[PDB]
């Protein structure tokens, strides 16, 4: 059972980076 | 086998943080969003 | 009691909430082995 | 500010904010007390850590009877 | 707006708030005492005080509690093992019950002063601003410390007003809560003295007293309120912190390597008792006395208390355990239930053979049989090895002498074997695994989890110490530095560092 | 000789990247910065 | 009395004498000497 | 002819989970999918090692 | 002024080494420890601590000669020249390992002044002090290293010895006693400082290869002058070619910064924590299920099983040599080995 | 038996140092501003504050 | 191994078969990138000392940094005073691309 | 008696929406003193 | 893409946050015991 809470962090992780990647605040001039 | 307060820890250990930061963030583009037009 | 001058507003960023969300999960894929043993 | 009993009561205790003593005070005194506190930690240290004995001071669990 | 790691500094500037934010620590402290206290409660098992102890049964606040009094409980039991028939109200029910009641009566109080925040007392009179004299403050508080401490000392400690403090032999076998008269001559220094306790507290509340007395009346030097920021209430933060920090080292350093205040009926033994063979010692010298009195070996041997020989065993050694090794000793090696006795090998020939002792260190460590002289005799191969020293081939066999096990002598080399791999860990002990389903490898008692847990707190206050200090004596460059500081930085052109009329 | 050759390997692969990466930029012409006057980076859109 | 404390209380006289009054001598000399 | 487990499925943790180096047998052969009998042989040799390690 | 101003301004002044107030503790302190570990690497032996040979005077190089630790019957005594141990005798109190005390405290008190010179110094400039913060690692490695390790343990004797293969013996002798590589902090530690040099070398390559053309020469180093109110590097072109390149990158030079800051000190404070956690065999040796698996099936094996068999024989054939006041005498057939198993 | 220190101790120095604009700073922010550098998200690098009082007036 | 308890097992056993901490490139490397901690918290904190007060109380210094920003964010005369008067006058990085160039440059070769 | 995801389901099927709500909340206020003087 | 006119703001009252609260808790106490059966 500890395997599906080990893959489910891996695959969270993932997706945080993921989500930092695609969605980050887009920089801009000011 | 594995302790009930292993999984328990890492579980809750692992989603207050988050939601701390989640409810953080969504208050901070809240306030963003109401002081600019909308 | 009345208004209170020292009360600030609190904002985090975007860039912010990605570094606590890696920081909690890493964290957590880190310790998950040990706190399983 | 809401005055209150207990408010009125310790303010004395909460009014001469800022207020200090002439040019280096009783600095010497606190310097020479802290002086006898760094000696008196010292002698209690080197008795724990066994590296002084003074007399019928046994640093031991044996001593306890 | 403010980062999140600042959001708490809005009670910076505000006295009312700052005191409505330490009463909620002090709530949740206090409750967090309360809870732990019933808890360890639902989980101790007083039924056998010498072989199952609570420093055995992972328990934390209940050594703490049962150090300075609270031995009885409302379940017509106590610590020592003596059935109380009216257990009073300050058992440890009553303990938590009444940390539980004060966490809320500060959780109000904290509620009544964030809501009434605005008050005439935390503004100076001179200038409306609010404000706080912390030395006067200071005064206030260090004569209540002070008055604290001095009735501690002389009230409770030495009994006059008080149940008194533990007191254990040297060796843990008859402890309990008696009063201590203070020692005031140089005995009442070394850290194995009750005495010298009380003897400080009075001692140092009586110094607090006139310190409080003294920063009550007398205004600090202006160049010590430059200095140190006085008027910054950052600048107490720190110091508090480094005083915080320098007495957790300081407790630490007591509790790891044993004191009076750290008995070892309640914390368990420390792991210089075992370096030294501290019970070890006194084991055999209590058989050889019991020989010199024509008493037998099997008599000598039955003359030993259990819980004098469980002080000799590795399993109650802090330093076997794990960092993620959780709960109790009891779930690491199961629970003692009786002394199977002292084994004694001899071989074909008769010559008296002992295992050597696990060290600490060693997470596995050879079984060694050796002799008198300390040759070795007999040994446990690694797994499957080729051998010339053989338990089976050198023919050791076994016999206990007291205990379950005494007058029983044991032939065949697998029971050999293993009674000398139980011995390898002291004195041998019979363990049952199934109420807690225990695992095998060890734990770490109390006193090894309060080390290291006060100790990384240390560290990180130090480190606390440093960013606070550094916050308080840099507070003017905090946003950051200026035009002005290029023409200072410059080498040369002036005089002294960092001073505008030189040069 | 093998240890020393396949270090010279390396190495002369790290030079030739070196002077590759300067040959394709002294050609292009900026091996010696950005112009700051019409910057590359400033022409393009953002994202 | 003991060795141990007289040892000490000459460890006291003598970081008292070799280490803080000459180092504490030649650093107000010095500093008095050279006003500047 | 004694395997060494290295998944998650078989009782690894992330810790001790690993992708184990390809068999002593196949030395640095050149070992792909299709240079193995079987798809059972190819994972039983440490063939997904090479591949990960070239790509 | 008074004479406490005099020396104020005195060891203020503008000279070539500053000496501040900070500097009547650390330039004694650090001298002295320096040369006790030099005196201690050239002459003094660790015979009668160690059983080793540790000095140019008795024939080790740079590598293999330390100013070896206190011996083991020595407890966690301080070892003053005049204590008890030593009696004023210099030659006893250097042949017992208190030259290893006397580097030990002199170098932390030195770390102490040097830290306080840091704070004075940013201070006197005017500037925030991040220093003395930073420095805040290498205190904290110091003194669970070198001070809380040995406090937790039976004496000064497993503190690291002051030299090159003395390092390194201590490296491996964490290793087989406590498996500190599974440690979790130290896996923290690694990961920091493993980070900071991907930080400083990646850092040092963009600000490089995205540096203004400030001149007309091939070789960009005279481009640059100290007082220039111009940003000598393009921030912007940086920041595109890491957000295209890696997915991120930093828009903020003040965080930017500030990471290269933190990573390396927050590496360093939890190994600390780690080392702390080692100092009263607190250790994350050994995971329970996989013993229990291993233990139940001679067919299971994993590499964490290897590390285990690898720091058991690490242990067993070490002991001997590297602890001798224990008198450890193992015989051969005892000795782990892999035929045995 | 038979003077106040009057300094604040709770201030930080906040004067903000201003930086000025060249020509050179101008064409580099016309062909910025050509290019869309300076619309789409008009809040990064601000912070709430910043962003609230510029958005409250202009 | 592609793990991290099969990097530890690499680890030992490189150690046990070759020696590799008694190698002078394996102290070269281990001189890199203690070097490379060293010198990114020094830079780092050297920075974020100087940095030119662009900000209020209120909120994080970060946002005194405007990116596209064409002045500098910090002060690099008040950092190399300070590093200049914590070691002697002579080790300082006076020029902020040597100092850059040498940052890339350690631990790359080590 | 049940295993340890009984006690999941309890401690997450109440925190879940319960941190849903507190964010909810916090953002509502934030838009609120956003909009007001402030 | 674009800015999108059809985003509106979502409010919770503090009426709204103890109701769900009280729900949730009472959701919880009521199906504890079965959840333990
Ligand atoms: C960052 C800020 C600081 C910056 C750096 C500062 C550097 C300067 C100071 C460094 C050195 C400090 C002094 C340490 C000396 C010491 O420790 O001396 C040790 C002595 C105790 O000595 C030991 O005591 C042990 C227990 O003995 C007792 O029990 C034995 C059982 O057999 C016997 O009965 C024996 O007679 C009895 O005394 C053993 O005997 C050991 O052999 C013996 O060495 O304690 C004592 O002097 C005093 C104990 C009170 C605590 C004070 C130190 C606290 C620090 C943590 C201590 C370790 C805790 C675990 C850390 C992880
Ligand atoms: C009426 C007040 C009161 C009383 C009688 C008790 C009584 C008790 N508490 Mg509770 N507690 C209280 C208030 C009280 N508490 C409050 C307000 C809090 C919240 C902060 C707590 C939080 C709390 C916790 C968390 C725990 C207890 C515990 C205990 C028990 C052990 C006490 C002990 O060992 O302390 C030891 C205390 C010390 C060693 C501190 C000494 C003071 C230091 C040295 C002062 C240093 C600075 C000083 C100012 C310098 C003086 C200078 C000098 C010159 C004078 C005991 C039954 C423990 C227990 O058994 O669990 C229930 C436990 O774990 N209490
Ligand atoms: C000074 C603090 C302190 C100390 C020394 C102890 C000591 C003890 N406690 Mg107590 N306890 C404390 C605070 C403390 N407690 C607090 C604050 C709580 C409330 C949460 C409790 C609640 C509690 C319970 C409910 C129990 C104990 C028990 C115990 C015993 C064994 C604990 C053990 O094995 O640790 C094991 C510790 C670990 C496995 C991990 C410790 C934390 C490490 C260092 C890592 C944490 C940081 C890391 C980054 C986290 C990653 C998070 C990630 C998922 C994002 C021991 C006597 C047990 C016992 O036997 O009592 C009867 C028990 O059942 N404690
Ligand atoms: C009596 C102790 C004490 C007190 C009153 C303060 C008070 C303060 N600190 Mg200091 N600090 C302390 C100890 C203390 N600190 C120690 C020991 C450290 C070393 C780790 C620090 C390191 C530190 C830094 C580096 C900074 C502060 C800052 C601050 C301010 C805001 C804190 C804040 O908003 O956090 C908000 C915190 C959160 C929103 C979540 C933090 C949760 C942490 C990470 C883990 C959870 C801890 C757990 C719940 C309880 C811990 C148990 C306890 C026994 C420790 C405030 C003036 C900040 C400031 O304003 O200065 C400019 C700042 O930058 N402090
Ligand atoms: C910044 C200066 C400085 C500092 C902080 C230290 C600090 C230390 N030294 Mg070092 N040392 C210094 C300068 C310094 N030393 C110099 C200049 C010399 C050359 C002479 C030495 C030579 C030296 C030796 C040879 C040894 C030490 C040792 C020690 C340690 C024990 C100190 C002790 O108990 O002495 C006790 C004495 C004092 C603390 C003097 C204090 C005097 C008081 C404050 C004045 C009042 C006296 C009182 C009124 C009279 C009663 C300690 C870590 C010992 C050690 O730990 O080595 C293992 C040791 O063996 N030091
Ligand atoms: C092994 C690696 C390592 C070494 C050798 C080292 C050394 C140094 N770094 C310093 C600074 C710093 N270190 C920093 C960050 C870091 N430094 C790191 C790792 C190291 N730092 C890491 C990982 C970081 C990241 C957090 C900063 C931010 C600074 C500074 O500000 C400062 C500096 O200016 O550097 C540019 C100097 C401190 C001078 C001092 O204390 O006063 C004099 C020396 C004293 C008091 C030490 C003597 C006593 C010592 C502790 C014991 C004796 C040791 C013997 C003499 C030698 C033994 C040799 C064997 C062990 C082989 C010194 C050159
Ligand atoms: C809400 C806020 C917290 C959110 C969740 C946070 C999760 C991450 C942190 C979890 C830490 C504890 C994990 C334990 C997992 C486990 O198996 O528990 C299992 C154990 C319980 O163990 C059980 O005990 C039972 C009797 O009570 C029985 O005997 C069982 O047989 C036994 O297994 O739980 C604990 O022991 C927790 C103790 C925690 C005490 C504090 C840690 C020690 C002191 C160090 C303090 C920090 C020092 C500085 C560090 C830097
Ligand atoms: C773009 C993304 C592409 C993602 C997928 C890429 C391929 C992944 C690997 C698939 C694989 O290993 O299959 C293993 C099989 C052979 O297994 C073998 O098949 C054999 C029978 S037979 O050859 O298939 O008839 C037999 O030996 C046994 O079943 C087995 O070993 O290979 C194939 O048959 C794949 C053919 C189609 C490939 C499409 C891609
Ligand atoms: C082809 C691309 C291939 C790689 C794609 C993924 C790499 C990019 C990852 C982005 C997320 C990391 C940053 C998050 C947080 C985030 O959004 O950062 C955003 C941040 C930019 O922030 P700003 O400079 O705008 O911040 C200004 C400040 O005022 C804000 O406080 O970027 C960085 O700081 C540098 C990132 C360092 C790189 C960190 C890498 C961490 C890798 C962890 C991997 C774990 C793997 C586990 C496997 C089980
Ligand atoms: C309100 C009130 C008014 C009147 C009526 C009333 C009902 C009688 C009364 C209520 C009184 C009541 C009910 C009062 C009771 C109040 C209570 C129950 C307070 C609980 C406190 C728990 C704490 C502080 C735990 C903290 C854990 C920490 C810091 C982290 C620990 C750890 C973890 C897991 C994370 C990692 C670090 C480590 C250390 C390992
Ligand atoms: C060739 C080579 C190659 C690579 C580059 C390289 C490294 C630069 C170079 C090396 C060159 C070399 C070989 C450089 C080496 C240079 C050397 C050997 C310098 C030795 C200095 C000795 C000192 C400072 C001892 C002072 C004694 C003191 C303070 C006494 C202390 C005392 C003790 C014992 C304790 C009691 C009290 C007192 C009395 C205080
Ligand atoms: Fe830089």
């Amino acid at each position: 059972m500890e395997t599906l809470v080990y893959t489910f962090l891996l695959i969270g992780t993932l997706g945080v980076l993921f989500f930092a990647v695609f969605f980050r605040d887009p920089p801009r001039i000011a | 086998n594995v302790s009930v307060a292993a999984y328990l820890a890492v579980l809750l250990g692992t989603f207050i943080p988050v939601v701390f930061l989640i409810t953080l963030f969504i208050q901070s583009e809240a306030r963003k969003a109401a002081e600019s037009g909308q | 009691s009345g208004p209170n001058p020292n009360k600030q507003p609190v904002e985090l960023n975007r860039t912010s909430l990605f570094w606590g969300l890696l920081l909690i999960f890493v964290l957590a894929v880190l310790f998950s082995s040990y706190f399983f043993n | 500010a809401l005055r209150t009993r207990l408010g009125e009561l310790l303010r004395p205790l909460n009014s001469e904010y800022g207020k200090v003593a002439p040019g280096w005070g009783t600095t010497p005194i606190m310097g020479f007390v802290m002086l006898l506190f760094a000696v008196f930690l010292l002698i209690i240290l080197q008795i724990y850590n066994s590296s002084l004995i003074i007399e019928n001071v046994d640093v031991d669990w044996a001593s306890l009877g | 707006g403010l980062p999140w790691y600042r959001v708490h500094t809005v009670v910076l500037n505000d006295p009312g708030r700052l005191i409505a934010v330490h009463l909620m620590h002090t709530a949740l402290v206090a409750g967090w005492a309360g809870s732990m206290a019933l808890y360890e409660l639902a989980v101790f098992d007083p039924s056998d005080p010498v072989l199952n102890p609570m420093w055995r049964q992972g328990m934390f606040v209940m050594p703490f509690m049962a150090r300075i009094g609270v031995t009885d409980s409302w379940g017509g039991w106590s610590i020592t093992g003596e059935s109380v028939a009216n257990p009073g109200f300050w058992s440890f029910e009553g303990v938590a019950l009444a940390h539980i009641g004060l966490s809320g009566l500060l959780f109000l109080a904290a509620v009544w002063h964030w809501v009434y925040w605005d008050l005439e007392l935390f503004r100076d009179p001179r200038t409306g601003n609010p404000a706080l004299d912390l030395p006067k403050i200071f005064g206030i508080h260090l004569l209540l410390s002070g008055v604290l401490c001095f009735g501690f000392g002389a009230f409770h400690v030495t009994g006059a007003w008080g149940p008194g403090i533990w007191v254990s032999d040297a060796y843990g076998i008859t402890g309990k809560v008696q009063p201590v008269a203070p020692a005031w001559g140089p005995e009442g220094f070394n850290p194995f003295n009750p005495s010298g306790v009380a003897s400080h507290h009075i001692a140092a509340g009586i110094l607090g007293f006139a310190a409080g007395i003294f920063h009550i009346a007398v205004r600090p030097p202006q160049r010590l309120y430059r200095a140190l920021r006085m008027g910054n209430i950052e600048t107490v933060l720190s110091s508090s912190i480094a005083a915080v920090f320098w007495s957790a080292f300081i407790t630490t350093g007591t509790m790891w390597y044993g004191s009076a205040t750290t008995p070892i009926e309640l914390f368990g033994p420390t792991r210089y008792q075992w370096d030294s063979g501290y019970f070890q010692q006194e084991i055999e010298r209590r058989v050889e006395n019991s020989l010199n009195e024509g008493l037998s070996l099997s008599e000598a041997w039955s003359r030993i208390p259990d819980k004098l020989a469980f002080y000799d065993y590795v399993g109650n050694n802090p330093a076997k355990g794990g960092l993620f090794r959780a709960g109790p000793m009891n779930k690491g090696d199961g629970i003692a239930e009786a002394w199977l006795g002292h084994p004694i090998f001899q071989d074909k020939e008769g010559r008296e053979l002992t295992v050597r002792r696990m060290p600490a260190f060693f997470e596995t460590f050879p079984v060694i049989l050796v002799d008198k002289d300390g040759i070795i005799r007999a040994d446990i191969p690694f797994r499957r090895a080729e051998s010339k020293y053989s338990i089976e081939q050198v023919g050791v066999t076994t016999s206990f002498y007291g205990g379950k096990l005494n007058g029983q002598v044991f032939t065949d080399a697998p029971t050999v074997k293993k009674y000398a791999r139980k011995a390898q860990l002291g004195e041998v002990m019979e363990f049952d695994r199934t109420t807690l389903e225990s695992d095998g490898v060890f734990r770490s008692s109390p006193r090894g989890w309060y080390t290291f847990g006060h100790a990384n707190f240390a560290l990180l206050f130090f480190l606390g110490h440093l960013w606070h200090g550094s916050r308080t004596l840099f507070r003017d460059v905090f946003s950051g530095i200026g035009a002005e500081v290029t023409e200072q930085v410059e080498f040369g052109a002036f005089q002294k560092l960092g001073d505008r009329s030189t040069k | 000789l093998t240890c020393a050759h396949f270090l010279l390997g390396f190495v002369f692969y790290i030079g030739h990247l070196w002077h590759a990466g300067r040959a394709r930029a002294a050609a292009a012409g900026f091996e010696k910065g950005i112009n700051r006057e019409n910057e590359p980076t400033l022409s393009l859109r953002p994202i | 009395m003991t060795p141990s404390f007289s040892a000490f209380i000459n460890s006291l006289l003598a970081g008292l004498f070799i280490v803080i009054i000459p180092i504490g001598t030649a650093l107000l000399i010095v500093s008095q000497s050279d006003r500047l | 002819r004694e395997p060494v487990a290295g998944s998650l499925l078989y009782g690894n943790n992330i810790i001790t989970g690993a992708v184990i180096p390809s068999s002593a047998s196949i030395g640095i052969h050149f070992y792909p999918i299709w240079e193995a009998a079987s798809l059972d042989e190819w994972l039983y040799n440490g063939g997904p090692y090479q591949l990960i390690v070239d790509h | 002024r008074g004479w406490f101003d005099l020396m104020d301004d005195w060891l203020k002044r503008d000279r070539f080494v500053f000496v501040g107030w900070s500097g009547l503790l650390l330039f004694p302190t650090s001298y002295l420890s320096i040369g006790g570990w030099f005196t201690g690497t050239t002459f003094v032996t660790s015979w009668y601590t160690h059983g080793l040979a540790s000095s140019y005077l008795e024939g080790c190089n740079f590598f293999t000669a330390a100013v070896s630790t206190p011996a083991n019957s020595m407890g966690h005594s301080l070892l003053l020249l005049w204590g008890p141990e030593a009696q004023g005798d210099f030659t006893r109190w250097c042949q017992i390992g208190g030259l290893w005390a006397f580097c030990a405290l002199h170098g932390s008190f030195g770390l102490i002044g040097f830290c306080l010179r840091q704070f004075e110094i940013a201070r006197l400039v005017g500037i925030r002090p991040y220093n003395a913060i930073a420095f805040s690692g290498p205190i904290a490695i110091f003194v669970s290293v070198f001070l809380m390790y040995p406090l937790g343990q039976a004496s000064w004797f497993f503190a690291p010895s002051l030299g090159v293969a003395a390092i390194f013996r201590f490296l491996l002798f964490i290793q087989g006693f406590h498996n500190f590589t599974l440690n979790p902090f130290h896996m923290m530690g690694v990961a920091g400082i493993l980070g900071a040099a991907l930080l400083c070398a990646i850092h040092g390559a963009t600000v490089q290869n995205t540096i203004f053309e400030d001149g007309d020469a091939a070789n960009t180093f005279r481009a640059f002058t100290p007082t220039q109110a111009e940003e000598t590097y393009s921030m912007v072109t940086a920041n595109r070619f890491w957000s295209q390149i890696f997915g991120v990158a930093f828009s903020n030079k003040r965080w930017l910064h500030f990471f290269m800051l933190f990573v390396p000190l927050a590496g360093l404070w939890t190994s600390a924590i780690g080392i702390v956690g080692l100092a009263l065999n607190l250790r994350a040796y050994d995971f329970v299920s996989q013993e229990l698996r291993a233990a139940e099936d001679p067919e299971f094996e994993t590499f964490y099983t290897k590390n285990i068999l690898l720091n058991e024989g690490i242990r067993s054939w070490m002991a001997a040599q590297d602890q001798p006041h224990e008198n450890f005498i193992f015989p051969e057939e005892v000795l782990p080995r892999g035929n045995a198993l | 038996p038979r003077v106040y220190d009057e300094e604040d101790q709770l201030l930080i120095l906040s004067d903000i140092v201003t930086f000025e604009e060249t020509d050179l700073g101008r064409r580099r922010e016309a062909i910025a501003e050509a290019s869309g550098w300076y619309t789409g998200n008009p809040s990064f690098g601000r912070s709430l504050i910043e962003y609230s009082e510029q958005t409250r007036k202009g | 191994p592609l793990g991290i308890s099969g990097t530890f097992n690499f680890m030992l056993v490189f150690q046990a078969e070759h020696n590799i901490l008694m190698h002078p490139f394996h102290q070269l490397g281990v001189a890199g990138v203690f070097g490379g901690s060293l010198f990114s918290a020094m830079h780092g904190s050297l920075v974020t000392s100087s940095l030119i007060r662009e900000t209020t109380e209120n909120e994080s210094a970060n946002y005194g940094y405007k990116f596209g920003q064409e002045e500098e964010t910090y002060n690099i005369v008040a950092a190399h005073g300070y590093f200049g008067r914590l070691i002697f006058q002579y080790a300082s990085f006076n020029n902020s691309r040597a100092l850059h160039f040498f940052l890339g440059l350690w631990p790359v070769v080590g």
